[PDB]
């Protein structure tokens, strides 16, 4: 079981990190802002920071507090 | 057209001052592509405090 | 010619310029535009070549600031004696040293941290001490607590004299250039004045204090009956009882028969098998013998009177056929530039520390350093690292001289010149020597690793298997144990016991026994050699290619410290001469770290542990030459095995090592963030967060900018080394403080 | 009780956990005759430690099998079943602790904003102007709502974006 | 005294002084009110 | 212990997305360099101008995700393993007691498991885990090799090859034997890619050996 | 060979042309400029890629942008 459960977690990790890479290669090349004007893809690029900034809050919240508790418990 | 010293907002898409207020230091009476010259209290990444713009971009407030 | 020649009221002592940060360099005085101005301030604060030009302004700032460091060191020494005064158990240690463990620091009770106070001895609770003050203070004949307060105050008093000297010699009376240009005076004085007199002065302390006192102690008296120090030099008949030759007075010194003093001035060698230290009679005969020799050596430079050498003649009169003009340029380099004279100093004065780490180890010159193993270990690891950094200092500042202070017009067809010219040969050969040792030094473990795991022990280089033995090193130890016969006719015995001598015990502990050099000892030194070469490759390459390399012809004009030139040419990333010091610190770190793991677990294997009478069972039971041949046994027998002391401690006295142990992992792993990442990703991300603060109108007026390239590289090395050294600090102490 | 837990006062391993510490502590202080402060310092900690046990048992924390007191997040659980002091009360304390310094940082940047050069005003604080803000920041919840509804909290749409 | 104040108003000074006022306070709150897990008192 | 870990897991999922969600949205452009649409996809940098752009691209953004991918998966596969170990070994108290503080992870899960693995190559003899005893070392040495590529950047090595291509060129008996393709320090992006390969190949083989040979040594 | 191309935004400061270690950029006279001067890149051959140009542009967003192409004997700057 161990040799399996780890296999499908790692092999699931790489695949998502590739899902986003080709997500970038999309935006870097074959995305067209003209035909997409006002679409749902263009609305996201319209607010980049909100998505970027809030992931930066959640990742810090879990950052300080999760580590902050392990250190306190230590 | 636009006059010196009067405040401005800049709509130029690629810029560090895009949608940021600035004060015209000089406006040329000429046919220059980019006549107007603004000045910003803020600093660019390059350390640049001033730049030239086109009339179609600068808008005075 | 040699005069005092000082200015007056040069600067103005006031706070005017404290309120104006960055006042020194013309670029910083303009106040922060961005957040980097906060960082660019600190890196430029002590760089005095950016501040100013002339050597009058630079040197004054340099000289006046040495008083600062000395004013800090003395507040430090004062503090260490004070905590010996009030908070130490010293008296209790002083009476029963073979048992009580040394302690000074005491922890306030709050926040449940008073558990850090360990039960130690003398009815006391506090932190262990690995520093070794107690085993110095015994050798200085300091008994009561009053001597310590007198040093604490006297040390803290003279510290205040230094800062005044610092103030006085920059603001008020500042020497001129010509004064700092006198080397031959300066060298007559330092060599005779500091080291010559400073040895006599100390040779006069030992004779009238330590020698008498440390005889009354190991004779079995205790500090309660010991006469006060001023009793010794103010009473002859008291002193003459200890050593009868004081009844002879100063006549034997003047009547020119010194064999008279053979009682209190000896030549012995070997360890005193009571305290374990070196016999303290000859240490006085040591400093005395040196002091006489330094004062001699301080007279070889002429100053006013036309007796003694000059420098410029000594150098410029050496010209070989191979070397062209020899040394004609070196004099006006070393008197006209600090970084040149700093690289030379940090070179030796760095590696001198590492040399000390062997001697204080191999022949401990203190009473009872043996019975405390944590102190001998903590002082072998300490001085190596401190000697390790100060070597990389030589690598960094020699590169600073090239880039900045170096001009061709002075040295043409010089020894410096002719080196820059063939540099491609030097670096190339050194680069081959490393690859050579790379496979031979290291690779032989991989053979030993593999041949093990394939179940063929007949192969792995070992003692039973293929013999690789340090012939020469073994052969050296032969001479020195045969030395006190003919090559050393007047002696008690050999210098130290690591040679072919016999074991020595105190308190049921092994002071020092001999050390045997086997195959596993052979294989390691070549790994020491492998690292020491590779880390020379990196620093030398930094010096020779600092000016300009074959691929970047202008490199000097880009400064000492710069990021890449281009992304072009396949990228120039990290080509500068600040960046070869970046790289040298990971090889320094690596080089020295294994120097220790060689030491620590050789010394536990083949020396330390309790004297068992029969068997002399060591700490690890004497597994090294068998235990570690391959990298196999370095995980198991060393890191894994040895680290079961630090991990099991929580709720114990040494538990603070268990926290730091992990805490040094976190800071190390944290470093990788700054080394692996790159700026432009971090500057893009900050662009987003500003949108958040803007949206809330909280935007600061000092614009956040991500760390500069070389900034992120420095803070990357800062932690990688920091977090990595603090582990071994916590790993050693928790180990031995429990075991030793 | 709750979540298969028990109040620490009626726990058992918790009572081991309290009375195993004093034993290991007192057997240690038998090495110091009472004329030594270490006999006093260890004594004072054993009496200090027992105080907290009678405190944790009294206050009603929930110790699981291990005997170590746990907490409970949900308001509907903490509140109704009586112990909210674990988070639910101090989660209010913190916000007023954190927002206070949070909102006191926003006014200072406002007050120091309009000037000749706000930059030097960020390095070197004028503590009086910072004190007037530290004072003014109190009751920020009511002063945040008002900058919220008046429309003065946000900077609206003159922010800068990229593409 | 003019310029001594302006220096004492620099960023790192207050950063030291004012944290050492919290640090001290938060230390002594634990001196009189030890071991505060939950707000129960 | 179950509680505190699921936040680390939750942490790892955000900072992995945070990187990747950034690289996608800034692939088009950001305030620093708003040409990246037309400058290519994977490119080393815009040069040390206007603040010294580095990793400015969207490949370098992805590049940084892997390092977090290998944590948030490492935390999982750890947290899965040592909750189960206790359950396979018949005791729930090794985890939920020592799972809270970070030392048990090191002191209990790592310390006990390592005892069986390191005895494979033992100079006393080969265990049946000597297969994994070796590889567990092969796992580190690759991981450790991976730092040489990630840390040391190119310009240092390009000046070193210069000295060698000079020596081989002017040395005797090797004059006669020369290269067709002039050797050069490999490209900026090429190294990071090579670097992250070693990092992963080493990151996997250690935990692949530790996991298998812990449960093969004990058998739960 | 690298690509280097120049834009309307030039002030003609010459500060690029002073930078190129291979002397690619060369100032061509022009009209619409304030100083009536515009850079230009006759040699895309010898652009090494230093991007010392792009650092020197006083313009807000650059008047020159070097687009790295393939890399030849020259554009690798080989002494070998
Ligand atoms: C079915 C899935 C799938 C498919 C069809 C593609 C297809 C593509 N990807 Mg992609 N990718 C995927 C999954 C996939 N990817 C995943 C899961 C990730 C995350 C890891 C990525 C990350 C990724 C990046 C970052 C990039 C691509 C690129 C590309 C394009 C060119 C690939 C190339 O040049 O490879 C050629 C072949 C190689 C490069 C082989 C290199 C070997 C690699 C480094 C592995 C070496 C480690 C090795 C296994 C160790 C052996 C161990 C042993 C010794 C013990 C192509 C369209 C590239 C692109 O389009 O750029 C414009 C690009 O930059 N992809
Ligand atoms: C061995 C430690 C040491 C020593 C001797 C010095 C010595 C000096 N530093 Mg200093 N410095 C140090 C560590 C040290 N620094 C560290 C660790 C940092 C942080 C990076 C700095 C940051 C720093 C800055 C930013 C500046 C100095 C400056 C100075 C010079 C003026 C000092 C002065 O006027 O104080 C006189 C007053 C006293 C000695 C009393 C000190 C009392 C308070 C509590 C301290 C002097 C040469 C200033 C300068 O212009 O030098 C070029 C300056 O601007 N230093
Ligand atoms: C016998 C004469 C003598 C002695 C003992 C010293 C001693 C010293 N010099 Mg020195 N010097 C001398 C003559 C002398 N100098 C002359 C004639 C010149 C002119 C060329 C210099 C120029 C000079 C420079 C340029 C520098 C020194 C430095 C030093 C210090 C060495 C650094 C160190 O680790 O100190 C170890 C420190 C101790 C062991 C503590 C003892 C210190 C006490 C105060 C003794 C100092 C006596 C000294 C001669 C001053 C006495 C006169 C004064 C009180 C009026 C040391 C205090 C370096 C230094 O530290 O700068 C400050 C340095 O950079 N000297
Ligand atoms: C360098 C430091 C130093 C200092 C300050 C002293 C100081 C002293 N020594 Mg002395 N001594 C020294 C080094 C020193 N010694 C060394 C290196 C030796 C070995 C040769 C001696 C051997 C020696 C002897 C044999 C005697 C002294 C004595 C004395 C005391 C009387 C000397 C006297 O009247 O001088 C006039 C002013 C005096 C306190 C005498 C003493 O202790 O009083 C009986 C005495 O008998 N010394
Ligand atoms: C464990 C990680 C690791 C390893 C193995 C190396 C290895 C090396 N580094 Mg290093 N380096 C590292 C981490 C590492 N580095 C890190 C983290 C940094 C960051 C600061 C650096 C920074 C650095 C610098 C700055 C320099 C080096 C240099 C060197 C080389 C020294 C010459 C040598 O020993 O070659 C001998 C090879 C070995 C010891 C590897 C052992 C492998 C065995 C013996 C051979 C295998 C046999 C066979 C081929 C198997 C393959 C067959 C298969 C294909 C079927 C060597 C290639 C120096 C250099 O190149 O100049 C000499 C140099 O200047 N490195
Ligand atoms: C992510 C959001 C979230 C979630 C999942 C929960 C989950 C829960 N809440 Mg809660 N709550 C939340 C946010 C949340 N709360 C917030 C922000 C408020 C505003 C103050 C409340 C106010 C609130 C009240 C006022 C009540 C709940 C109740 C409950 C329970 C609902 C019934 C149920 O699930 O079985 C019930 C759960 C169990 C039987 C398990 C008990 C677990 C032990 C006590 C621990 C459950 C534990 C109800 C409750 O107490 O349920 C009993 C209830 O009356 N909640
Ligand atoms: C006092 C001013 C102030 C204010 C009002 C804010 C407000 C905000 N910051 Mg923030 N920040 C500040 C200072 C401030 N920050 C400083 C000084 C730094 C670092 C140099 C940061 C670094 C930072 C990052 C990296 C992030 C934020 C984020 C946020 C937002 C979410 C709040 C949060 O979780 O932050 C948590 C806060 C931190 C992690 C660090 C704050 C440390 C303290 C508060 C700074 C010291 C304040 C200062 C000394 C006050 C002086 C008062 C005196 C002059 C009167 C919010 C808009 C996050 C965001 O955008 O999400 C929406 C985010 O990702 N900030
Ligand atoms: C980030 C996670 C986190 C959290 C939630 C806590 C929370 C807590 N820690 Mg803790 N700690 C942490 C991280 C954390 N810490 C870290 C990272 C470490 C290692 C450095 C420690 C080390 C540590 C120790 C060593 C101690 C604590 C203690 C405490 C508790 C006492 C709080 C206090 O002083 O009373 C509240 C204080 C006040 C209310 C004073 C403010 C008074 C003002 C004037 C009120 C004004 C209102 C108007 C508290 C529950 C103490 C304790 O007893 O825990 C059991 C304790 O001794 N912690
Ligand atoms: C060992 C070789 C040795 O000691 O040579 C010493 C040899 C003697 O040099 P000269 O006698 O010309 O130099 C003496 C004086 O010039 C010193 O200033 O100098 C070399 O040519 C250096 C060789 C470096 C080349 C390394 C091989
Ligand atoms: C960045 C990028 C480039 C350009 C285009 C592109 C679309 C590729 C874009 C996006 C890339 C990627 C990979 C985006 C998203 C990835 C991820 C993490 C997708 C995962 C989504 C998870 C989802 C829905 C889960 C939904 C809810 C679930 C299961 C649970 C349902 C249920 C509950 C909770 C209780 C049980 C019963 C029931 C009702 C079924
Ligand atoms: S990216 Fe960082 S490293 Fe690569 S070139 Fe530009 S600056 Fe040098
Ligand atoms: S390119 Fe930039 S620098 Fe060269 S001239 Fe036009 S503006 Fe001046
Ligand atoms: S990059 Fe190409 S163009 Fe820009 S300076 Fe270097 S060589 Fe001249």
């Amino acid at each position: 079981q161990a040799s399996l459960y780890t296999h499908h977690q790692y092999i699931a990790g790489f695949m998502l990190c590739g899902a986003f890479a080709h997500g970038a290669i999309f935006f870097i090349r074959d995305y067209d802002p003209v035909a997409n004007k006002g679409n749902v893809l263009a609305r996201i690029l319209d607010h980049k920071e909100a998505i970027i900034s809030h992931l930066s809050w959640v990742s810090l919240f879990l950052g300080f507090h999760t580590l902050g508790l392990y250190v306190h418990n230590d | 057209g636009p006059k010196r010293g009067s405040r401005v907002k800049i709509l130029r898409p690629e810029s560090y001052w895009y949608n940021r207020a600035g004060k015209v230091v000089s406006c040329d009476q000429t046919g220059i592509k980019y006549p107007v010259t603004v000045r910003f209290e803020d600093v660019n990444y390059a350390g640049v405090s001033t730049n030239n713009f086109g009339l179609q971009e600068v808008e005075e407030l | 010619k040699v005069k005092v020649i000082v200015d007056r009221n040069t600067t103005d002592t006031s706070f005017e310029k404290w309120a104006k940060p960055g006042h020194f360099s013309r670029t910083l005085a303009k106040g922060p535009t961005t957040t980097t101005w906060i960082w660019n301030l600190h890196a430029d604060a002590h760089d005095f070549d950016s501040h100013t030009s002339d050597l009058e302004d630079i040197s004054r700032k340099v000289f006046s600031a040495h008083f600062g460091q000395l004013g800090i060191i003395l507040i430090w020494l004062s503090g260490m004696y004070f905590h010996g005064a009030r908070f130490s158990n010293y008296e209790a240690w002083l009476s029963d040293p073979t048992h009580i463990k040394p302690s000074a620091q005491v922890v306030w009770p709050i926040v449940g941290q008073e558990i850090l106070n360990g039960d130690v001895g003398g009815g006391f609770q506090g932190i262990q001490i690995t520093s070794g003050f107690f085993q110095l203070w015994r050798a200085s004949g300091i008994t009561s607590e009053l001597e310590l307060y007198s040093t604490a105050l006297g040390g803290l008093l003279l510290a205040s004299a230094m800062f005044f000297a610092g103030w006085f010699h920059y603001h008020k009376a500042a020497p001129k250039l010509e004064w700092f240009q006198n080397v031959e005076s300066m060298m007559n004085h330092h060599l005779a004045g500091l080291l010559g007199l400073g040895s006599l002065g100390w040779a006069g302390h030992q004779i009238h204090l330590s020698i008498p006192i440390n005889k009354l102690l190991d004779a079995g008296v205790d500090p309660k009956e010991i006469p006060l120090p001023h009793e010794f030099l103010l009473n002859r008949e008291l002193m003459a009882g200890l050593y009868p030759s004081f009844s002879a007075g100063l006549k034997p010194f003047f009547t020119l028969n010194w064999s008279e003093y053979s009682d209190f001035l000896t030549f012995k060698g070997g360890l005193n098998p009571i305290n374990g230290g070196l016999w303290l009679t000859d240490i006085a005969h040591h400093h005395l013998a040196i002091a006489v020799l330094f004062i001699i050596a301080g007279h070889m430079y002429r100053t006013n009177w036309g007796i003694g050498h000059s420098m410029k003649e000594i150098l410029e009169s050496h010209k070989g056929p191979f070397t062209g003009a020899g040394h004609q340029g070196l004099y006006e380099i070393l008197t006209n530039s600090w970084h040149a004279q700093l690289a030379i100093n940090l070179a030796l004065f760095g590696s001198l520390s590492i040399i000390v780490a062997h001697h204080m180890y191999a022949m401990p010159p203190y009473p009872y350093l043996a019975t405390d193993y944590g102190t001998q270990l903590s002082l072998f690891t300490h001085h190596t690292w401190i000697g390790g950094f100060c070597i990389v200092g030589a690598g960094a500042h020699a590169a600073i001289f090239m880039v900045r202070d170096y001009d061709p017009t002075n040295n043409y067809n010089n020894l410096l010149d002719r080196v820059i010219r063939h540099r491609d040969a030097i670096i190339s050969h050194l680069n081959w020597v490393c690859i050579f040792l790379g496979f031979h030094s290291f690779g032989l473990y991989i053979h030993n690793d593999t041949m093990s795991a394939l179940g063929r022990p007949q192969d792995m280089f070992s003692d039973t298997t293929i013999q690789l033995q340090p012939i020469f090193a073994q052969w050296i130890q032969s001479i020195h144990y045969a030395a006190p016969q003919l090559t050393a006719p007047t002696a008690s015995a050999a210098t130290s016991l690591t040679w072919g001598g016999d074991i020595v015990s105190v308190g049921g502990k092994v002071a020092m026994m001999p050390i045997s050099l086997g195959t596993s000892d052979f294989m390691v030194h070549h790994i020491h050699a492998f690292t020491i070469h590779v880390t020379a490759l990196i620093l030398l390459k930094g010096v020779l290619y600092s000016r300009s390399s074959r691929l970047i012809p202008d490199k000097a004009n880009l400064g000492f410290r710069f990021p890449c030139d281009g992304p072009g040419r396949g990228g120039t990333c990290q080509v500068s001469a600040w960046d070869h010091v970046f790289l040298g610190l990971f090889w320094m770190y690596n080089s020295l770290s294994i120097v220790i793991f060689h030491f620590s677990w050789k010394m536990q294997s083949d020396v330390w542990g309790t004297v068992s009478e029969s068997g002399v069972s060591h700490i690890t039971g004497g597994n090294f030459a068998n235990s570690a041949n391959a990298i196999n046994g370095w995980l198991r027998d060393f890191l894994w095995a040895q680290s079961s002391q630090v991990i099991q401690s929580y709720g114990s006295a040494l538990s603070a090592y268990g926290l730091v142990f992990l805490g040094a992992h976190f800071v190390w792993a944290f470093s990788l963030m700054f080394l692996f990442s790159g700026r432009g990703y971090w500057q893009e991300l900050i662009e987003s967060i500003l949108w958040a603060h803007n949206k809330l109108k909280v935007a600061p007026a000092i614009q956040p900018r991500a760390l500069s390239i070389t900034q992120g590289r420095a803070v990357g090395v800062a932690h990688y080394i920091f977090g990595g050294i603090v582990t071994t600090w916590s790993f050693f102490l928790a180990r031995i403080i429990a075991v030793g | 009780d709750i979540a298969g837990l028990t109040p620490c006062s009626e726990s058992k391993a918790f009572k081991r956990r309290e009375n195993k510490e004093v034993k290991s502590l007192q057997k240690r202080m038998a090495k110091y005759e009472e004329g030594s402060a270490p006999a006093l310092a260890l004594q004072a900690t054993a009496e200090r430690t027992q105080k907290r046990f009678e405190f944790y048992g009294k206050s009603g924390l929930l110790c699981g099998n291990d005997g170590l007191p746990h907490l409970i997040a949900d308001p509907g659980l903490a509140f109704r079943y009586g112990h909210a002091g674990d988070i639910m009360i101090p989660t209010v304390l913190f916000i007023y602790m954190a927002g206070y310094t949070g909102y006191a940082g926003r006014e200072y940047l406002l007050a120091t904003r309009g000037e000749k050069k706000p930059t030097q005003k960020e390095i070197i604080i004028d503590v009086p102007l910072a004190l007037k803000c530290v004072a003014g920041s109190a009751g920020w919840p009511l002063r945040a709502f008002n900058d919220l509804r008046s429309g003065s909290l946000l900077e609206k749409e003159e922010n800068i974006t990229v593409s | 005294m003019q310029n001594l104040k302006i220096y004492l108003s620099t960023a790192p000074v207050i950063a030291f002084i004012w944290l050492s006022l919290l640090s001290s306070l938060i230390i002594e709150v634990n001196r009189f009110f030890p071991d505060p897990l939950i707000f129960a008192f | 212990g179950d509680f505190l870990v699921h936040h680390a897991i939750a942490l790892g999922l955000h900072t992995t997305t945070l990187i990747l969600v950034k690289g996608a949205l800034d692939a088009r452009g950001s305030k620093l360099m708003p040409d990246k649409k037309d400058f290519g996809y994977s490119f080393p940098c815009d040069g040390p101008g206007r603040g010294g752009t580095c990793d400015i691209s969207a490949w370098d953004a992805f590049y940084l995700s892997v390092f977090w991918m290998l944590n948030t998966i490492g935390w999982v596969t750890f947290y899965w393993h040592w909750k189960h170990l206790g359950i396979w070994q018949g005791n729930v108290n090794q985890f939920n007691e020592s799972s809270t503080y970070l030392m048990g992870w090191l002191r209990d899960y790592l310390w006990l498991n390592s005892s069986q693995l390191i005895n494979g190559y033992n100079p006393f003899g080969m265990n049946s885990l000597s297969v994994w005893a070796w590889m567990f070392l092969f796992g580190h040495l690759v991981y450790a090799t991976g730092f040489m590529f990630l840390i040391s950047w190119r310009g240092y090595w390009q000046e070193l090859i210069e000295t060698l291509a000079w020596a081989h060129e002017r040395t005797p008996l090797a004059n006669l034997v020369r290269w067709k393709d002039k050797p050069v320090a490999l490209s900026i992006v090429q190294a990071r890619l090579v670097g992250l390969a070693h990092f992963s190949v080493g990151y996997i083989f250690t935990y692949a050996a530790f996991l298998i040979a812990s449960t093969s040594g004990k058998f739960g | 060979s690298h690509n280097v191309k120049i834009y309307d935004t030039c002030i003609g400061c010459t500060q690029c042309v002073r930078a190129c270690p291979t002397d690619v950029l060369e100032m061509v006279p022009w009209d619409g400029c304030k100083a009536k001067q515009i850079a230009s890149a006759p040699r895309t051959e010898d652009c090494v890629g230093c991007k010392r140009c792009e650092t020197a542009c006083p313009t807000d967003f650059l008047s020159v942008r070097v687009y790295l192409g393939a890399e030849t004997t020259r554009s690798m700057g080989l002494a070998y």
